[PDB]
Parts: structure tokens; C-alpha cells; sequence
């Protein structure tokens, strides 16, 4: 019944104030896109920083497992979308949160179907 | 320098045709470093003007376009100069990378180890480089043409690009190789291109532009190389980052470029016409099969 569980590692890593993932890779982009969450090219608007969706994947970058069956990683070949203001730790951010099914956007960041 | 708002500067002609014989490489600039926009890596930037140069060359697009990244990992474990091609690319390009060393990528596929150990049974329509041994810059020996990772890139570029395709392979000073020079003799164009973010550095990019499988042009290798360590000696490039704070015209173009498969008795002055202007790529479209060498020991 043992399965390791980086995801919840991560976050008490963080937790204890720990340093967040670093190297993640920041693409030039006009930052005048869609600023929805990942996307087949940079996508960041004036709020947003876009990333190699790979290299923001806590999965791919400890080489480990993908939690699921099929075994897939949805970041790696797309590009992800990060809130300026939570740049620092684009693993973090994309662990954490989640994206919005009907619109696109990050919940709590851009979703606007809910008033 | 009106040159300081291009993504770089390429070797002039004037340049290539000289004969001057090898000397030390000397930059002005050398130890002054471009601003870069706020966390942004100088291998992102790097890929990004040399992406913005190729957009000016009369490369072929096929649908199904096929590339292939040489050395393409970091010290760090991603690939950012593979995340700067997918960017750049068409959406569905197939995009192949390979590097010595582990590393996480977001190319369809990755292969991990000596760039000699990879074998493909396809062509392809792009080939990038960015392979260099630091080995190679010990400035106290002579500097003759290099082998290593040259040897598999010369071969891979005779057996593996289609006709019509492309070639952008990192050179500097000592990381060098005179049968590569003389390939770009292959191809309908060719130069040495600095980019402006890195001009303190005596890398550039020697780009062949639609290959033509057979020498238009016939080219000494160690007097080509001479000729652009001249111009580099010469010619001092201002450190520039300008041109990668507008992006609105970045994506290569999806030109549609045809894809015709012809045994090489059929390649006329014609066909060799339509090459030379980026209007044609010559290879089958079979599925893209690659592997990897396993050596197996105790
Ligand atoms: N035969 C091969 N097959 C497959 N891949 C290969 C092969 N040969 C090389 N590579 C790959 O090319 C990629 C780009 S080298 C970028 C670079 C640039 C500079 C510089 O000029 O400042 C210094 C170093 C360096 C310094 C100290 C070290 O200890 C190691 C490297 C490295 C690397 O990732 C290499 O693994
Ligand atoms: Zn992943
Ligand atoms: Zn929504």
C-alpha cells in the first residue's frame, strides 16, 4: 500500500521555509496573451510570466512517477501561465492550484465564471 | 551600429572570400555582458535571437516538420534552448533533443547520451546544435580542426538532412571543425551568425541554409575559419539585449513547403531551383523512429 508522496513533500518543504524549485524557464513573450493557465505557446498577459511547462513539473524534475495511471505529464511540451506576483515558485504555484475546465483560467487567478 | 536592434550579425561576404591565415581571437568587448529583461537566461535569449535571425532566411516549412536539437541539456537539468524552439515552431513540429547528459525537456522526445549512440531511421528538415567541449579552449596549444562531436554532426548532416533542409551548428575559436566549413559549401547559402546578446564571445552559429546534397560552392575549411576569427578581430559587435523585447512577429512563418520523395537521379537544375529558394523538402514522411545504443557489461 506504499506509494511516496512528493507532491505533499514539497509542500512541507516549503511549509518549514524551505527554498522553492529554481531553473524553472522563463520564455520571452509579449505579454499580451490570452492568460490562460497552459497553453500550446506563451499565453502570459500583463499580469503573468509564461514557463517551459516541463521544467515546472514537480514530477519531471525530481524523476519521479506521475501520479496517475496512464502515467502523462500535462505541463511538459505546453506552457504555463504564473501570476507575476508568485514567479518565485512556478512548481509550487502549479501544484497547488487548478485550472478552470470551462474557461481555461487559473482558479482564484483569471476564472471569472462565478459571479 | 544600427546593428545593435537586429538579433545579431552575420560574417559579410566580403569576409568570406579572403584568405587570411589563423590568429588568435582578440574581442574588445570581451568580459562585458548585455542586460538581459529581469530573469531572463542567457540560453534563453541566445535561442531567441538566433530564432529571430533564421526568421529571416528562406528556411522550408514543411506540414509534419521534423527537428532535431543537438546538446541541448543544462548544467541544471532542463532544456531551455528546446523550450525556445517550441515556441518558435509550428505547432505539431516534431522536435527531438539529445544531450550527453540527463535532463528534462519538452521536446516529443529525448535521448540520453553520446550524440554518437543516436541513430534515427527518418531525415529531417532542421538541424540545431548547440554541442561544445570546454576542453577545446585551452589557449596554450595549437588550434587545429576539432573531431569529437563534429565527425557524428558532418555525417548526420550528409546521411540525415533532406534536401532543402537546414543546419545551425555552434562554433568559437578552438570549437571548430574544417569539413564542417566545407559543407557549408553544400548548401544554397551559408554564414557565421553572433548573436547580439552574447557578441563578447567568440561563439557564433554557422547556419547552412536549404542543403543541396552535393558542393555548389567548394570551400577550405581552415581558411574559412581563419576568415571569421578576421572579422571577429575586426569587428567589434555591441552588446545588445533590444531586440528581444518585441516578440509580436517571433513564430516562423507556416510557409506549407512541399514534401516530395525522389530518387537522386531526378534532382535537375529545376528541382535544385525550387531547393535553393526554400520552396521544397526532399525526404519520405514514414513514421519518425529513433533509438539509442545500449552497450551491455557486467
Ligand atoms: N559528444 C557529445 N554528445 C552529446 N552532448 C554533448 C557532447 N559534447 C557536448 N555535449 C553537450 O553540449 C551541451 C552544451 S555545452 C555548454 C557549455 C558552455 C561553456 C562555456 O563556453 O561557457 C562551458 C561549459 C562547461 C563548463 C564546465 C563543465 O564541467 C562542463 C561544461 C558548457 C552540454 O550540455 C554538453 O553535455
Ligand atoms: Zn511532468
Ligand atoms: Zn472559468
Amino acid at each position: 500500500a506504499f506509494a511516496v508522496d512528493a507532491a505533499k513533500a514539497y509542500k512541507d518543504y516549503l511549509a518549514s521555509g524551505g527554498q522553492p524549485i529554481t531553473n524553472c524557464v522563463k520564455m520571452l513573450c509579449t505579454h499580451t496573451g490570452t492568460g490562460q493557465a497552459i497553453t500550446v505557446t506563451p499565453e502570459a498577459n500583463m499580469d503573468q510570466e509564461s514557463f517551459g511547462g516541463a521544467s515546472c513539473c514537480l514530477y519531471c524534475r525530481c524523476h519521479i512517477d506521475h501520479p496517475n495511471p496512464k502515467g502523462f505529464c500535462d505541463l511538459k511540451g505546453k506552457y504555463v501561465q504564473i501570476p507575476t506576483t508568485c514567479a518565485n515558485d512556478p512548481v509550487g504555484f502549479t501544484l497547488k492550484n487548478t485550472v478552470c475546465t470551462v474557461c481555461g483560467m487559473w482558479k482564484g487567478y483569471g476564472c471569472s465564471c462565478d459571479q | 551600429s544600427s546593428q545593435a536592434w537586429q538579433p545579431g550579425v552575420a560574417m559579410p561576404n566580403l569576409y568570406k572570400m579572403q584568405r587570411m591565415l589563423l590568429e588568435k581571437c582578440d574581442l574588445q568587448n570581451y568580459g562585458d555582458s548585455a542586460t538581459l529583461p529581469k530573469g531572463i537566461m542567457m540560453n534563453v535569449a541566445k535561442y531567441t535571437q538566433l530564432c529571430q535571425y533564421l526568421n529571416t532566411l528562406t528556411l522550408a516549412v514543411p506540414y509534419n516538420m521534423r527537428v532535431i536539437h543537438f546538446g541541448a541539456g543544462s548544467d541544471k537539468g532542463v532544456a531551455p534552448g528546446t523550450a525556445v524552439l517550441r515556441q518558435w515552431l509550428p505547432t505539431g513540429t516534431l522536435l527531438v533533443d539529445s544531450d550527453l547528459n540527463d535532463f528534462v525537456s519538452d521536446a516529443d522526445s529525448t535521448l540520453i547520451g553520446d550524440c554518437a549512440t543516436v541513430h534515427t531511421a527518418n531525415k529531417w528538415d532542421l538541424i540545431i546544435s548547440d554541442m561544445y567541449d570546454p576542453k577545446t579552449k585551452n589557449v596554450t596549444k595549437e588550434n587545429d580542426s576539432k573531431e569529437g562531436f563534429f565527425t557524428y554532426i558532418c555525417g548526420f548532416i550528409q546521411q540525415k538532412l533532406a534536401l532543402g533542409g537546414s543546419v545551425a551548428i555552434k562554433i568559437t575559436e578552438h570549437s571548430w571543425n574544417a569539413d564542417l566549413y566545407k559543407l557549408m559549401g553544400h548548401f544554397a547559402w551559408w554564414t557565421a551568425f553572433v548573436t547580439n546578446v552574447n557578441a563578447s564571445s567568440s561563439e557564433a552559429f554557422l547556419i547552412g541554409c536549404n542543403y543541396l546534397g552535393k558542393p555548389r560552392e567548394q570551400i577550405d575549411g581552415y581558411v574559412m575559419h581563419a576568415n571569421y576569427i578576421f572579422w571577429r578581430n575586426t569587428n567589434p559587435i555591441q552588446l545588445s539585449s533590444y531586440s528581444l523585447f518585441d516578440m509580436s512577429k517571433f513564430p516562423l512563418k507556416l510557409r506549407g513547403t512541399a514534401v516530395m520523395s525522389l530518387k537522386e537521379g531526378q534532382i535537375n537544375d529545376m528541382i535544385l531551383s525550387l531547393l535553393s529558394k526554400g520552396r521544397l523538402i526532399i525526404r519520405e514522411n514514414n513514421r519518425v523512429v529513433i533509438s539509442s545504443d545500449v552497450l551491455v557489461n557486467n
